[PDB]
């Protein structure tokens, strides 16, 4: 998992969020996203 | 507190098809 060390919400975060995942898992339950098509 | 020692997810799913 990357970080970036600066933040505009302030002291360091990883860069995913709980937007990403949530597509991560409307994708899954599809039955677009793939590891790749995060990875890019 | 809670301490998760059990997690749901079609609930959540659920949740964000209200969210979106």
């Amino acid at each position: 998992f990357i970080v970036e060390d600066d933040e505009s919400l302030g002291h360091k975060e990883l860069k995913v969020r709980k937007g990403h995942i949530a597509k991560l898992m409307a994708t899954e339950y599809q039955d677009e996203y793939t590891w790749s098509s995060l990875l890019n | 507190t809670n301490a998760s020692p059990f997690i749901k997810r079609d609930r959540m799913r659920r949740n964000f098809l209200r969210m979106r």
